[PDB]
RNA sequence: UGCGAGUGCCUAGUGGGCCACUUUUGGUAAGCAGAACUGGCGCUGCGGGAUGAACCGAACGCCGGGUUAAGGCGCCCGAU
RNA sequence: CGGAGCCUCGGUUGGCCUCGGAUAGCCGGUCCCCCGCCGGGGUCCGGUGCGGAGAGCCCUUCGUCCCGGGAAACGGGGCGGCCGGAAAGGGGGCCGCCCUCUCGCCCGUCACGCACCGCACGUUCGUGGGGAACCUGGCGCUAAACCAUUCGUAGACGACC
């Protein structure tokens, strides 16, 4: 069963292309595989985008199918998409990947030295839990 | 260093195309469970094709002519052989470093089998198109071991299910463990999060 | 051209209920229960209305040949519901000219013995598909009655016996013998 | 204490369909699969290391069985991260599909 | 003509050379869709030679300029009247398209005609293109998009970028 | 617009040809027989047409680097 | 089964120890509930451009020397028993052992090392495969095949009974 639909007003993340990594808002549907789109609050001019470069998100902000950038914008700020997107776990793991790619030599050394002890502690206490299971089985 | 591929859900020639170049480049490829390889086009078409290949035969002395291997693994192996330059010693070395099996033998039933999405049926075929199964085709053109392989495969499946449930119990224990000892490991979770290893 | 949406609904009577497990439809009613898998047809099945009133099948972005398959599912579900709430009864007549066709039913209504067809001597066995019962009618001279829950199995078995009693290498325009499906109806005639 | 070179595969010679140019080798560096991604390795020098029957001198050590052919990455080759290399002696044909070390030290970072 | 890339709209004006018979001949303008101005002028001479009694040598191009669309940010329906040479005979045809620009609609028409009739840009002879109001459109493939509350999902998302993780260990997901 | 021209002796081999776009005669037609114009093969290797006298590109001293023609870029096989 | 070396063939330069599958759907818990030998189903709760993510996980090695903090104590390391395997059979888990270390891991203090004077095949898997010998020991073993001969269920000669 489908939950995300292409109608007027749905916002969508752009995965690849020139405006990759930015949100947009669907303004109109041109044909089977192309939509007139505009992200006013996120540095994306009104244009046409194929649907296959866009991947839908579960946010809908309401405006008429031919409204101007003024009204698309007012909808965007009154629905404060820029904060909800950052609050979503999708953007959290996006920025997690970006930070991981951003790491350097010294800080990856720090990560290695940290997760070494973290894994040691976890492994020891897991062994403790296993022997607890054995003793209560006995 | 050994690349173990699973054969279920793949397309025969489109997978052999990847495997041939990979083997020519020096990798040791082990394709496993070839009775699940699919082929585009309906079953009657595919079996007519294989029966024409079967009719191909040397009139004077058939024992010298083309060899019509019936096992699915051997069909896949001969496809890769056709894609490789088998008449040269480099191609022969490639053939030697390729290995193919039906079912999943004990050398490899305890290993993580990869998958090649470029040659995968769900990716490369429209849902409305018909296809066929190499195991069924081989059985109907002469393979004599479809049932035995099926029983051995189901046995392997219960053993793997036991192992999987053990793994799940272990990792649930581990997550219980970390949410037990978060207070003592909190000084490292933050330094992982700040570089994007967690969440 | 690709059509954006093609949908159709089927209403569900109250005494019977429907459950959806993906694209497998399970229908349970007074006469029993039966299941059909539709994983070969690639549509969207929704079960809407509280107290489970409507089943809606729809397809998005389909051309002619598989937007034609939308109503096939509705017809199958209607036949399924009709079978589980009323059952199917195939009344078949045995017609002959000189030699009386002898029909004997055994294995509790699951096997049919046909004797003396066209004065032959080879005895013809037919085995009835599971869940279908064949009975010899009463208050009729030469009639078989077929009782079942699934129209597919009932009609398939009726065709089995009908084409088992067939005349060979003669003018079938004049040798009009055999057992033919006279009428198709329900068990509880509501 | 560990490895200090990238792994590459000597895929073949620079060639048309029916003509081989033995003075230019083709390397496939593992990990890189794009023209825009293979720029880092341009100009890096590479080594083909093999072992022979009798001992040969070893700079900064005692004679041993190992020998090397030295070469250098020249430029990219196609859209899939293949690179071209020139060795000071044309590579033997028995090295097809064998490991070539691509060093880091001719570095421009 | 070769329909290379996205086409462009060119206003091309031209006239016969001033002769002792008539001091100034009438001017003739034309809308031409072509990859660039050289082929635009070539097509102008082709068409004006077909219609009037004019030739490249006996006439001259007076102004050849690109024509920009007056609303490149609102979707429009375009009706196209054209004429093409099949394997057996030539036919008039009327077609509907739906996009932002007239040049885009024309190049979409060229691609469509090539795909559906195996016609080629030299055989295709465009004659008329007009922006059509949404209630005058005739083809269902464009009329079914005339729904204010249009709504459809993306059912079967085929995996792309299937060679970047060439040897993965996950079966790809197609439902989103 | 381009280019150095004129002129005299002695002279070998040749005097079986064949093919292609357009023109074209006989013939049902022919990998048939016979003509016109131009270009080829014979006398000519090289990239492509899997393979080939004449097809498409391009004509050749021995080499290094770069770039293209025609034709191509799943694997054989360089390149999506 | 229990040592130094020699010759020759090479490749290689951290491991991933496993659900089954679906793709117009999946994954993970929970069990309040229902069946079966812990498993299946129902409800509910959570994730889904997958983070219980192969865009992933594990290991990460300069060494030693003092003292402190954190973590460990039930741990580390080294002998007897229980199970774990057949498609081409598991160097794994568990129970005891006589012993030993407060050493291993993370932050700190403390100095030390061929600091070989800018320069290449460095760093492994590896007691690698194979072939000869020098060997000190223990436990054990003293077979066949072919020719010749005979046979004719066989036979051109070989072969075969
Ligand atoms: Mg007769
Ligand atoms: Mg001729
Ligand atoms: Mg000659
Ligand atoms: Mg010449
Ligand atoms: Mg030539
Ligand atoms: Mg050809
Ligand atoms: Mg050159
Ligand atoms: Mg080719
Ligand atoms: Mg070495």
């Amino acid at each position: 069963v489908f939950r995300r639909f292409v109608e007027v007003g749905r916002v969508a993340y752009v995965s690849f292309g020139p405006h990759a990594g930015k949100l947009v808002a669907i303004v109109d549907v041109i044909d089977q595989n192309r939509a007139l789109v505009d992200g006013p609050c996120t540095r994306v001019r009104r244009q046409a985008m194929p649907f296959k470069c866009m991947q839908l998100t579960d946010f809908i902000l309401k405006f008429p199918h031919s409204a101007r950038q003024k009204y698309v914008r007012k909808a965007w700020e009154k629905a404060d998409i820029n904060t909800k997107w950052a609050a979503t776990r999708w953007a959290k793991k996006i920025e997690a990947r970006e930070r991981k790619a951003k790491m350097t030599d010294f800080d990856r050394y720090k990560v290695m030295k940290a997760k070494k002890m973290r894994n040691r502690i976890i492994k020891n206490e897991v062994k403790k839990l296993q022997r607890a299971a054995l003793l209560k089985a006995s | 260093q050994v690349l173990v591929l699973d054969g279920r859900g793949h397309l025969l020639g489109r997978l052999a195309a990847i495997v041939a170049k990979q083997v020519l480049l020096g990798r040791k490829v082990v394709v496993v469970r070839c009775e699940g390889i699919n082929i585009s086009g309906n079953f009657y078409r595919n079996k007519l094709k294989y029966l024409a290949f079967l009719r191909k035969r040397m009139n004077t002395n058939p024992s010298r002519g083309p060899y019509h291997f019936r096992a699915p693994s051997r069909i896949f192996w001969r496809t890769v052989r056709g894609m490789l330059p088998h008449k040269t010693k480099r191609g022969q070395a490639a053939l030697d470093r390729l290995k193919v099996f039906d079912g999943i033998p004990p050398p490899y039933d305890k290993k993580k089998r990869m998958v090649v999405p470029a040659a995968l049926k769900v990716v490369r075929l429209k849902p409305t198109r018909k296809f066929a199964y190499l195991g069924r085709l081989a059985h109907e053109v002469g393979w004599k071991y479809q049932a035995v392989t099926a029983t051995l495969e189901e046995k392997r499946k219960e053993k793997a299910k036991i192992h999987y449930r053990k793994k799940k119990q272990l990792m649930r224990l581990r997550k219980q463990a970390e949410k037990n000892v978060e207070k003592k490991i909190s000084k490292f979770t933050d330094v992982l999060k700040t570089h994007g290893l967690l969440v | 051209m690709k059509t954006i949406l093609s949908n159709q609904t089927v209403d569900i009577p109250e005494n019977v209920d429907i459950s959806l497990k993906g694209r497998t439809v399970i229908v349970k009613g007074p006469r029993g229960t039966l299941r059909r898998d539709f994983n070969h047809i690639n549509v969207e099945l929704s079960l809407l209305g509280k107290k489970k009133k409507r089943l809606r099948v729809d397809k998005w972005w389909g051309n002619r040949k598989e937007l034609a398959t939308v109503r096939t599912i509705c017809s199958h579900v209607q036949n399924m519901i009709k079978g589980v709430t009323l059952g199917f009864r195939y009344k078949m007549r045995s017609v002959y000219a000189h030699f009386p066709i002898n029909v004997v039913i055994q294995e509790n209504g699951s096997l049919v013995e046909i004797r003396n067809f066209l004065g032959e001597k080879y005895i013809r066995r037919v085995r009835m598909r599971p869940g279908v019962a064949c009975s010899v009618s009463q208050a009729q001279k030469d009639e078989l009655v077929l009782e079942g829950n699934d129209i597919e199995l009932v009609s398939n078995s009726a065709a089995l016996i009908q084409q088992a009693t067939t005349v060979k290498n003669k003018d079938i325009r004049k040798f009009l013998d055999g057992i033919y499906v006279s009428e198709k109806g329900t068990v509880q005639q509501a | 204490s560990g490895r200090l070179w990238c792994k590459a595969i000597f895929a073949g010679y620079k060639r048309g369909l029916r003509n081989q140019r033995e003075h230019t080798a083709l390397l496939k560096i593992e990990g890189v699969y794009a023209r825009d991604e293979t720029e880092f390795y341009l100009g890096k020098r590479c080594a083909y290391v093999y072992k022979a029957k009798n001992n040969t001198v070893t700079p900064g050590g005692k004679p041993n069985k190992t020998r090397v052919i030295w070469g250098k990455v020249t430029r990219a080759h196609g859209n899939s991260g293949m690179v071209r290399a020139k060795f000071r002696s044309n590579l033997p044909a028995k090295a097809i599909g064998h490991r070539i070390r691509v060093m880091l030290y001719p570095s421009r970072i | 003509m070769k329909a290379s890339g996205t086409l462009r709209e060119y206003k091309v004006v031209g006239r016969c050379l001033p002769t002792p018979k008539c001091r100034t001949p009438p001017l003739y303008r034309m809308r031409i869709f072509a990859p660039n101005h050289v082929v635009a002028k070539s097509r102008f001479w082709y068409f004006v030679s077909q219609l009037k009694k004019m030739k490249k040598s006996s006439g001259e191009i007076v102004y050849c300029g690109q024509v920009f669309e007056k609303s490149p940010l609102r979707v429009k329906n375009f009706g196209i009247w054209l004429r093409y040479d099949s394997r057996s005979g030539t036919h008039n045809m009327y077609r509907e398209y739906r996009d932002l620009t007239t040049a885009g609609a024309v190049t979409q028409c060229y691609r469509d005609m090539g795909a559906r009739h195996r016609a080629r840009a030299h055989s295709i002879q465009i004659m008329k293109v007009e922006e059509i109001a949404a209630s005058k459109c005739r083809r269902p493939a464009v009329k079914q998009f005339h729904d204010s509350k249009i709504k459809f999902p993306l059912p079967h998302r085929v995996l792309r970028r299937q060679h970047k993780p060439r040897f993965t260990t996950k079966r790809p997901n197609t439902f989103f």
